[PDB]
């Protein structure tokens, strides 16, 4: 609850239990202006593409988090100690979060 | 100096013996004790089960650890296994400290 006061703090921990181990990550971002705001349609007439390489679609200004590799939540001494010693791995949950905002 | 635990009180020697059966002694008795028994010995199975007490480790190392691992290659025999004709060889020695705590 701002402004002199941070909401959220920074959690990075990664906890082994004994089933279920609990990747927390947390990064800074930074999100600029894309198309000053304009939903910009985009297709391949434009450049004159190959046949096999035309496509048709727009290009909004809103942008997206994407926390889909896997380094993203484990460190290279956390997949050690999975790789090693499991048969096997799924996710159960996960919980996001966005805190911190500075608009500039 | 070997390494190992310290004990005062150790775990204590079991010792065995095969009670000795003695063979015909003569009808006329003697004073001398025996210079005759039966030829015997035992067999029989033993089972030891120790309970350890192990430390869990609580690191914040980033980068992996040294661990003990198998030589992954085409071998000729498996290491720490039987051979063609079932001689159990252990082929090298392994220690115990390969995590690293800082200091």
């Amino acid at each position: 609850d701002g402004v002199g006061n941070a909401s959220g703090n920074w959690h990075c921990d990664s906890t082994w239990l004994g089933d279920r181990v609990i990747t927390t990550s947390t990064r800074t971002w930074a999100l600029p202006t894309y198309n000053n705001h304009l939903y910009k349609q985009i297709s391949s007439a434009s450049t004159g593409a190959s046949n096999d390489n035309h496509y048709f679609g727009y290009s909004t200004p809103w942008g997206y988090f994407d926390f889909n590799r896997f380094h993203c939540h484990f460190s290279p001494r956390d997949w050690q100690r999975l790789i090693n010693n499991n048969w096997g791995f799924r996710p159960k949950r996960l919980n996001f979060k966005l805190f911190n905002i500075q608009v500039k | 100096l070997m390494g190992g635990f310290g004990l005062k009180n150790p775990p204590p020697q079991i010792l065995i013996k095969n009670t000795p059966v003695p063979a015909n002694p003569p009808a006329e008795f003697s004073a001398t004790k025996f210079a005759s028994f039966i030829t015997q010995y035992s067999t029989g199975q033993v089972s030891v089960e120790i309970e350890w007490e192990l430390q869990k480790e609580n690191s914040k190392r980033w980068n992996p650890e040294v661990q003990y691992t198998s030589n992954y290659a085409k071998s000729a025999n498996v290491d720490f296994t039987v051979d063609n004709n079932g001689l159990y060889t252990e082929p090298r020695p392994i220690g115990t400290r390969y995590l690293t705590r800082p200091l």
